[PDB]
């Protein structure tokens, strides 16, 4: 179903696209996961732990 | 020869959309394509200036975290709101006062800014806010400031009098940078490239115009090895 | 209290060659505290060598 | 939102109790972000009833662990609602949806 | 070293076969560098090396 | 620190000169023996230990010039 | 104001030999140390003009796996030998023949190149081969050409021997981004260059050529 998805979407199947450095605009030597994750803050803040 | 090179010139430029474009850089030598779009990225992406919204005045409102009758949002999603109005002041001017009132229920959007014919809207159709009562009225004096990067409210160097709320600055006109190093058929040679950038922009900053400052910039920055000396 | 930029100064050569101990817990064994030389830097967290 | 969820996020939102619910089916009258005031429908009057359901929204009040409390209506006036529909979402609630 | 520092010395000690630059002779680490950074050779290809 | 302690013996002897010597140049009128180049005194002492100018026998040999004097 | 950008202040030079050295600017904004670095080293690895060994004939020699008698080097490490010569050709020229003949039993060195006075050798004490046998003898014909870059044999494939071309006089460019502050500013990018060349050009002239490259190559939009 996550293939099928992708495919609809007009996406690799593998989920892993290729990505350029943004420093020297070079591409890197293999394809690299990429997508959206759910991140979270948790409320351990360096503010209140300094 | 070998010794002289052959200098790019700017080609041709497309407008897909007002926030949209692309750029074509023809003739280039092998592997300076990349070396030049990947210098014009950075430089595009970092240092380019812009006009944004500093500084918000409400009437009847004191601090961001409180509520105006008649109004769907808080101050503070007015103020998030704001922070995305795409502005272009008339170039010798770094500080512009606009001015939006407005009455009656409806979307209050940008193309309700009163401006001093000095000052462009490039979004008229932004939403700011919304009016859920015939008696509801708004009225905000705001105030737009032409700067480079990113300046949060914090930095800014400290009386301002209680009514006034700071917005959170991102001057910059470039949200999107592309460049694609293709072949160029350019008299007998094959290895002649042709660089093509796209550039996703707020509208402000025209395409021709980024490009030529870019390359202002990396040219001031070389010199300095161009004249290498110890100093 | 004002912290001027001279304070800044100040501080940078009073740090200049001061050790300072680093320490983590539980401290299992005496690698648990250990000296370095520090370096100012702008923020609210402890940079520590990999 | 969470883009990839589990389908339950409703079903905490709606139960925590942060978010405004409807008690009774109807149109809203007015919105305002800090009221939401609603013509409830002919169906669902007691006899001898005003017609009105008046929801007060909690604006920034500070919580027990020093976080912002804040309700945002989520409706627009003249907008049919019923029972059980989400008004106003509470603080990570996104349209009636745990965020 | 762990982690990230052991993997990137795995891969760049790494040995593949039919790479871009199978089989050329190197004058030492300076011109196999110099070959790298011209894409003339790969990390993983086959030299000789003075 | 490895240059002192080869030319003391010991990291703590070497530890407790230097300490005397870096005493002797701060809260004492004492000069540096050898070039600043905006040191603190225990990296001082450190970096003339490991020159070989300042040992125990030398600053316990000018102790007893001074007392004599 | 907005045009207005940090230029560097403290420039060194620090020269470890005559073909070595490093090149220390600072302040620079942030991100322009690594754009200048990769520009500068993509220039002068692939991009600098100069002149290099490219095409060899030896007496004998057929293929570049043939085998010569009284040569204790093998043809391919003849080869690499002959691709480490420093070589200035006179301006105007592109295309130069010269040759080298020894007889005898020792080391074949680049101080027995014979030129027509267009052509320099930077390093006459460069070791070409070994000969073993008294009665062994070495003749070669070198073709030294005008190129741009690293050009490898295998890119541009009779008794012809291609070598490796390092038209660039570049041997070596690293360069390091370090932290630099100005007043409260601790964001700023300060930039360490280590160059090394292979004798016809010093460092610091390369860094010149290769930085006038690129500011000739935007003139179009200054």
């Amino acid at each position: 179903s996550i293939k099928a998805m992708l495919e609809l979407a007009d996406l690799p199947a593998s989920g892993q696209l290729t990505l350029f450095d943004g420093r020297t605009g070079d591409a890197f030597e293999r394809p690299v996961t990429v997508g959206y994750m759910y991140m979270l803050k948790l409320n351990h803040l360096v503010d209140d732990k300094m | 020869s070998v010794t002289e090179f052959l200098k790019p010139r700017l080609v041709d430029i497309e407008q897909i959309s007002t926030t949209h474009a692309k750029v074509t850089l023809e003739p280039l030598e092998r592997g300076f394509g990349h070396t030049l779009g990947n210098a014009l990225r950075r430089i595009l992406l970092s240092s380019m200036p812009g006009c944004a919204v500093t500084e918000v005045e409400i009437e009847g409102v004191l601090h961001e975290y409180s509520t105006k009758e008649g109004v769907q949002e808080d101050i503070l999603e007015i103020l998030l709101n704001l922070k995305g109005l795409a502005v272009r002041v008339a170039e010798g001017k770094d500080e512009v006062f606009i001015t939006l009132n407005k009455s009656g229920s409806g979307p209050v959007v940008a193309g309700d800014i009163t401006h001093d014919g000095d000052v462009e809207i490039v979004n008229p159709e932004h939403v700011i806010c919304h009016l859920t009562s015939d008696n509801a009225a708004i009225a905000m004096r705001i105030k737009v400031e032409r700067g480079r990067g990113y300046v949060p409210a914090s930095a800014r160097i400290h009386e301002r009098p209680i009514g006034r709320l700071l917005v959170d600055a991102t001057f910059s006109p470039v949200d999107k940078i592309a460049y694609s190093v293709e072949a160029a058929r350019v008299e007998q040679r094959t290895d002649l490239d042709k660089l093509v950038i796209d550039m996703e922009t707020n509208g402000t900053l025209e395409p021709e115009e980024a490009i030529r400052r870019a390359a202002t910039i990396l040219a001031e920055q070389l010199d300095a090895f161009v004249d290498l000396r110890d100093v | 209290e004002r912290e001027e930029a001279v304070v800044w100064d100040i501080l940078d050569e009073v740090i200049r060659e001061h050790p300072v101990l680093l320490n983590r817990a539980p401290t299992l064994h005496r690698l648990g505290i250990q000296a370095f030389e520090p370096v100012l830097i702008e923020g609210k967290a402890i940079q520590l060598h990999p | 939102k969470p883009l990839v969820g589990t389908g339950i996020e409703r079903n905490v939102a709606v139960d925590s109790g942060v978010t405004a619910v409807a008690k009774r089916g109807g149109v809203i009258q007015s919105v305002d972000a800090s009221r939401i005031v609603v013509k409830v429908n002919e169906e669902e009057l007691i006899p001898g009833e005003a017609g009105i359901d008046i929801y007060n929204l909690t604006k920034y009040t500070r919580s027990n662990q020093n976080t912002c409390i804040n309700q945002r209506p989520c409706v627009m006036p003249g907008e049919p609602v019923a029972r059980g529909d989400v008004l106003a979402d509470g603080p990570s609630t996104d349209l009636g949806e745990l965020a | 070293p762990s982690q990230d520092v052991v993997l990137g010395l795995y891969y760049m000690t790494r040995e593949k076969i039919n790479a871009k630059g199978e089989g050329m002779y190197l004058t030492g680490p300076a011109e196999a560098e110099k070959a790298y950074r011209t894409k003339t050779a790969e990390l993983h290809a086959r030299v000789k090396v003075r | 620190v490895q240059d002192a302690v080869e030319k003391i013996g010991n990291r703590f002897d070497l530890v407790l000169v230097a300490a005397r010597r870096a005493r002797q140049m701060q809260s004492g009128g004492k000069d540096a023996l050898v070039p600043e180049e905006n040191d603190k005194p225990t990296v001082i002492a450190l970096r003339e230990i490991e020159e070989g100018l300042i040992t125990k026998d030398v600053l316990d040999a000018r102790e007893r010039q001074e007392q004599q004097e």
